[PDB]
């Protein structure tokens, strides 16, 4: 089991990221987990000559009551990008998103049997903090491929290929894609048969010593062929006020930055003069046709917008109320690659659910996670997100307060 | 002299690509040279340093200093250059213990480690970089060169390597005495047990002997300090803690220096004295004079300072923490952006107090501020106690509900209850969801010339009114707000307003009750006086009726 050498992005040094405060419950969980990992040889205590740090958290597995350690390798991942993307890049299959069902299987346990390059171990340092700074934090580094580092599947790739070879050969129309600690397995089979194949796959994995409804933000399976447009939708009324038309024109105006063809000339003609907002304006036949044409446009996709693999994805999310959230993924603004809605607690719980759902979709569609613009105070998110987080990855995010009418225009 | 620990050394590197320091030694007075020879001879005998030859090419300057009314010489090594070239280490402490987080113990003992750094060995491979040279008289001949065998004073790695050494040394003691609490802080150990006083003193002796087996000396029973412990600006007593005495000077003339020092002391006091305020005192420092310039106290600053003296006239203490009980946090509004809080487990025996002021953003309301305060206290509690408090808040459940469900940001206050402690947090107006029948519709707009900074604000209305006011040294943003303000002034109790300013709309939709902008404050005053206000947006320059006509009105002479 010779290790694979790993270089950082030349000129970059390792991560030095502050450990965020943890509740006692989570500190105790982590101490217990890490003690067992240390015994098994997966990690080792380190001394102060290691200046590096990566935050750790504890989350709940599945719909299970067992604690799981989540390491936030976002920084290390950014600093090792030439390694896992250029050098050992896992290609992403375009057929996955076209399958009727896709099942997500956690294979993170595979990594702990593969030694980590000795010169790289230092960059995987992490700290278990104490309460009230009673004692210095407990410091460890990894001796094995760690869960959450994009390098680990990059390195484990050739092993995963051997593991999956008989299964892929016997099932040539099933698509299997690895992203970070998970496998995504898609078929066009009837669901019973699909699940029978998944159980078969599990047995193959089991033979390599990998002994792998849970979430509210997704079901047993994903159904990506189901995912279809969230059209900007225009209201339908038998009576129109000046205020209603003004609303409509504002919505159409902003719709026209995304969709070509959108016209408002005729609708604005109806607003000539300085009118009372509640005055009823009967639509002339011209305005009616303009409105009809606009509806047709909004039902169809946007000509000319394509994913660019050299560019980051961005996701924006709006709170719509009554447990509803809207979202758009783009790379250049107004050039929406995908829009949608997540529905049905508290605000922070629901938002973490939407984020996990949107990221999963994005993995399936592009093999990349978006950077989220989250409508919430930074500290509130940082305090609470781990209470509800169940994914083994963590997308990039930043915090915005982007009112007002961007919300109106998506529902 | 003293033991050097037989603990394993920490391996230490220079930063990649860099070599050790080679800084020239300056000639020294005969006096200083003689002092250093005596000092280094004794340090060498005690194993702290060793003689080396001209074979080692490294050097750091050395100096000797003896104070003017004193006979004791000291050696000073200037490790600035070695420090610049030494690797980064893990940070020593992410924070310091808050006394309110301490759990009360029957007996507490403080043990300070004597000559801490000098009792820990330095990595053998790194010692060469610590070389220094006592020069000969008038640098005629070769100097006497030495290197360190132990952690030097002022070297970058000493604090961290000392801490990790102490951590390792303590590990087996902790493993065998899980009941005993031992805080590590700098060269100190603070050691608490609930043992009877006889068995506690026995365990302290066992600890001292354990530490001695590892080359670390500590004070014996006789020399050990007794409570209350004066520690980092706190007093720690057997069943309470507080801040050390705060002296608030009486002065004819306050310097900026005096005012800065006062505010610092008041801020320190606020962690246990409830309701301390510093807002008016802080306002005085928002100038640009510095140091010894005299700032006259304003009346509001005099009133604030007087109220603080009253708060501080009699001692106040906090209690320690009991982990088997919930933490309860209460917050009150003190007015003008100031908030104060107390945290207790049994009413009303505070573990600690605090204040929150922060203006987040240009414009805000009390519901947002309260939420921010709650967030701050929540984080502080996780840090000090490892759990979140239950809150008691001066806002009705219905008010909170209306706000969060309608607001566009995700919010989540954890477990809380309304407490009727006026002033209560509320919202002071609300915008209509629908346009108002029988109300005049105003179409407002503002324009400003970027070159001249002149502008116009104005309205037209469906009842045929119009008005334009001229403005100077303004901006497009300000003119758009000026226009809304005009419409509010000139309208009756119910009014519909149509703006093309997303900026204005965003500000007003968030129901601000306070602003850094006087204009926004004037608009809020009007909004509260109205019975019904409907505010709507339209895109600019689309020939939308009403908006088109006010646009032409305010652009005249300003923009084409
Ligand atoms: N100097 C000092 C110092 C600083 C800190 Cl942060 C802690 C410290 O010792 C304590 C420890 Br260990 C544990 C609890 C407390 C709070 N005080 C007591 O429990 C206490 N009990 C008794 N008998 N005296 C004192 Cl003081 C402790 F004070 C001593
Ligand atoms: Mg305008
Ligand atoms: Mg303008
Ligand atoms: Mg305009």
């Amino acid at each position: 089991i010779e290790t694979v050498p790993v270089k950082l992005k030349p000129g970059m040094d390792g991560p030095k990221v502050k450990q965020w405060p943890l509740t006692e419950e989570k500190i105790k969980a982590l101490v217990e987990i890490c003690t067992e990992m240390e015994k098994e040889g997966k990690i080792s205590k380190i001394g102060p000559e290691n200046p590096y740090n990566t935050p750790v958290f504890a989350i709940k597995k599945k719909d299970s009551t067992k604690w799981r350690k989540l390491v936030d390798f976002r920084e290390l991942n950014k600093r090792t990008q030439d390694f896992w993307e250029v050098q050992l890049g896992i290609p992403h299959p375009a057929g996955l998103k076209k399958k009727k069902s896709v099942t997500v299987l956690d294979v993170g346990d595979a990594y702990f049997s593969v030694p980590l390059d000795e010169d790289f171990r230092k960059y995987t340092a992490f700290t278990i903090p104490s309460i009230n700074n009673e004692t210095p934090g407990i410091r460890y580094q990894y001796n094995v491929l760690p869960q959450g580092w994009k390098g680990s599947p990059a390195i484990f790739q050739s092993s995963m290929t051997k593991i999956l070879e008989p299964f892929r050969k016997q099932n040539p129309d099933i698509v299997i894609y690895q992203y970070m600690d998970d496998l995504y397995v898609g078929s066009d089979l009837e669901i019973g048969q699909h699940r029978t194949k998944i159980e078969e796959l599990r047995q193959h994995l089991l033979r390599w010593g990998l002994t792998t409804p849970p979430f509210l933000w997704m079901g047993y399976e994903l159904h990506p062929d189901k995912w279809t447009v969230q059209p900007i939708v225009l209201p339908e009324k038998d009576s129109w006020t000046v205020n209603d038309i003004q609303k409509l024109v504002g919505k159409l105006n902003w719709a026209s930055q995304i969709y070509p063809g959108i016209k408002v000339r005729q609708l604005c003609k109806l607003l000539r003069g300085t009118k009372a907002l509640t005055e009823v304006i009967p639509l002339t036949e011209e305005a009616e046709l303009e409105l009809a044409e606009n509806r047709e446009i909004l039902k169809e996709p946007v000509h000319g917008v394509y994913y660019d693999p050299s560019k980051d994805l961005i996701a924006e999310i709006q709170k719509q109320g009554q447990g509803q959230w809207t979202y758009q993924i783009y790379q250049e603004p107004f050039k929406n690659l995908k829009t949608g809605k997540y529905a049905r607690t508290n605000d922070v719980k629901q938002l973490t659910e939407a984020v996990q759902k949107i990221t999963t979709e994005s993995i399936v569609i592009w093999g990349k996670t978006p950077k989220f613009k989250l409508p919430i105070q930074k500290e509130t998110w940082e305090t609470w997100w781990t209470e509800y987080w169940q994914a083994t990855w963590i997308p990039e995010w930043e915090f915005v307060n982007t009112p007002p009418l961007v919300k109106l225009w998506y529902q | 002299n003293s033991p050097i620990s037989p603990i394993e050394t920490v391996p230490v590197k220079l930063k990649p690509g860099m070599d050790g320091p080679k800084v020239k030694q300056w000639p020294l007075t005969e006096e200083k040279i003689k002092a250093l020879v005596e000092i280094c001879t004794e340090m060498e005998k005690e194993g702290k340093i060793s003689k080396i030859g001209p074979e080692n090419p490294y050097n750091t300057p050395v100096f000797a200093i003896k104070k003017k009314d004193s006979t004791k010489w000291r050696k000073l090594v200037d490790f600035r250059e070695l420090n610049k070239r030494t690797q980064d280490f893990w940070e020593v402490q992410l924070g310091i213990p808050h006394p309110a987080g301490l759990k009360k113990k029957k007996s507490v003992t403080v043990l300070d480690v004597g000559d801490a750094y000098f009792s820990v060995p330095l990595d053998e491979d790194f010692r060469k970089y610590t070389a220094f040279t006592i020069p000969s008289i008038n640098n005629e001949t070769p100097g006497i060169r030495y290197q360190y065998n132990v952690l030097p004073q002022g070297w970058k790695g000493s604090p961290a390597i000392f801490q990790s050494s102490m951590t390792k040394i303590l590990e087996p003691f902790r493993k065998q005495n899980p009941d005993i609490v031992i805080y590590q802080y700098m060269d100190d150990l603070y050691v608490g047990s609930d043992l009877e006083i006889g068995q506690h003193r026995t365990k302290i002796e066992e600890l001292r002997q354990h530490l001695l087996r590892w080359g670390l000396t500590t004070p014996d029973k006789k020399h050990q300090k007794e409570p209350p412990f004066l520690w980092m600006g706190y007093e720690l007593h057997p069943d309470k803690w507080t801040v050390q005495p705060i002296v608030l000077p009486e002065k004819d003339s306050w310097t900026v220096n005096d005012i800065q020092k006062l505010v610092g002391k008041l801020n320190w006091a606020s962690q246990i004295y409830p309701g301390i305020k510093v807002r008016q005192l802080c306002k005085l420092l928002r100038g640009t004079k510095a140091l010894t310039e005299v700032i006259p106290l304003t009346e509001e600053a005099e009133l604030e300072l007087a109220e603080n003296r009253e708060i501080l006239k009699e001692p106040v203490h906090g209690v320690y923490y009991d982990p088997s009980k919930d933490l309860i946090a209460e917050i009150q509004k003190q007015g003008q952006g100031q908030w104060t809080y107390q945290i207790y487990q049994e009413p009303f025996k505070n573990l600690k107090t605090g204040k929150y002021a922060r203006m987040r953003g240009a414009h805000t309301n009390d519901v947002k501020q309260l939420t921010e305060a709650v967030q701050k206290i929540t984080t502080e509690s996780i840090v000090i106690w490892g759990k979140t408090p239950k809150f008691k808040l001066p806002i009705q459940k219905e008010t909170w509900e209306t706000w969060w469900t309608e607001y566009w940001q995700a919010t989540w206050i954890p477990e809380w209850e309304f407490v009727n402690t006026p002033p209560l947090v509320k919202l002071w107006y609300q915008l209509e969801k629908e346009p108002i029948v029988g109300a005049e519709t105003f179409y407002v707009d503002g324009a400003a010339n970027r070159e001249t900074k002149l502008g116009k604000a104005g309205y037209v209305t469906n009842r045929g009114r119009q008005k334009v006011v001229t403005l100077t040294d303004t901006t497009n943003q300000k003119t758009e707000l000026q226009a809304i303000y005009l419409a509010l002034q000139d309208s009756g109790l119910e009014v519909n307003i149509v703006t093309d300013s997303q900026y204005a709309l965003g500000i007003i939709q968030a129901q601000p009750d306070q602003s850094e902008s006087e204009l926004v404050n004037q608009i809020i005053e009007q909004l509260i006086k109205k019975e019904k206000v409907y505010l709507a947006w339209v895109p600019a320059h689309k020939g939308i009726g009403g908006n088109e006509q006010v646009d032409k009105l305010v652009s005249a002479g300003i923009r084409k």
